[PDB]
């Protein structure tokens, strides 16, 4: 739930 | 063996991330590429939402690292948040033509020095040029490149690592297979592993310049830090 998270994850 | 391996891996993070100057549709254009003003909001507009694509691609390029998804999402972060301005100035310093006095952006983006000046390097503009053609005689490739990006990445010392033992061990066969892989390619020349290793150096040197840069810029702009890029320093 962060733009970095969401990089990070998907 | 397992050495030419990672090379092989790290060298295609590098290629698929991050487009050889060659490859690449060069354009210029001609606002304030005479003068230096404090910043040119047009450029500072371009090159501002680029910045956004490099650090996407910067982030891939380190989830195609081996082991690197391993790490917990914080000490993954953690790690990004350390680097990766690093990460981006030595990007674009390998996109330097010396004769023109440019750079050239992944889109073909091409800047001489007074406009990457005005987008808003301001004061480190000299200092990314020099680095730019201090990284000429050593004459780097993409598994160059991209083993020093992956070096100043994955660094056990990053305040705050929840695992620095891990981040440690994957470390080593990075070092390694640049180690061999400078020597394969320059016998000849015993130290240039370690001139390549100081090279990170000088882009702590310029990116600890970074947040001051960042304050006296947040003034003369419009609205504010696109918001990734604002995730990444602040
Ligand atoms: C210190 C600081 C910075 C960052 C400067 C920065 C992000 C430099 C890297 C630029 C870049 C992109 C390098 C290579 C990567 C790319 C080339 C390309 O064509 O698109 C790709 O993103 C500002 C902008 C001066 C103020 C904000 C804090």
């Amino acid at each position: 739930k962060s733009l970095l998270q969401q990089l990070l994850t998907e | 063996p397992e050495v030419g391996e990672l090379i092989e891996k790290v060298r295609k993070a590098h290629q698929e991330t991050f487009p050889a100057l060659c490859q690449l549709g060069k354009y210029t254009t001609n606002n304030s590429s005479e003068q230096r003003v404090s910043l040119d909001i047009d450029l500072w507009d371009k090159f501002s939402e680029l910045s956004t694509k490099c650090i996407i691609k910067t982030v891939e390029f380190a989830k195609q690292l081996p082991g690197f998804t391993t790490l917990t999402i914080a000490d993954q972060i953690t790690l990004l948040k350390a680097a990766c301005l690093d990460i981006l100035i030595l990007r674009i310093c390998t996109r330097y033509t010396p004769e023109q006095d440019t750079m050239t952006f992944s889109d073909g983006l091409t800047l001489n020095r007074t406009q990457m000046h005005n987008a808003g390097f301001g004061p480190l503009t000299d200092l990314v040029f020099a680095f730019a053609n201090q990284l000429l005689p050593l004459e780097m490739d993409d598994a160059e490149t991209g083993l020093l990006s992956a070096i100043c990445l994955i660094c056990g010392d990053r305040q705050d690592l929840e695992q620095p033992d891990r981040v440690d061990m994957l470390q080593e066969p990075l070092l390694e297979a640049l180690k061999v892989y400078v020597r394969k390619r320059r016998p000849s020349r015993p130290h240039m592993f370690p001139k390549m290793l100081m090279k990170i150096t000088d882009l702590r040197s310029i990116s600890a310049k970074g947040a001051e840069r960042v304050i006296t810029l947040k003034m003369e702009i419009p609205g504010s830090m696109p918001p990734l890029i604002q995730e990444m320093l602040e």
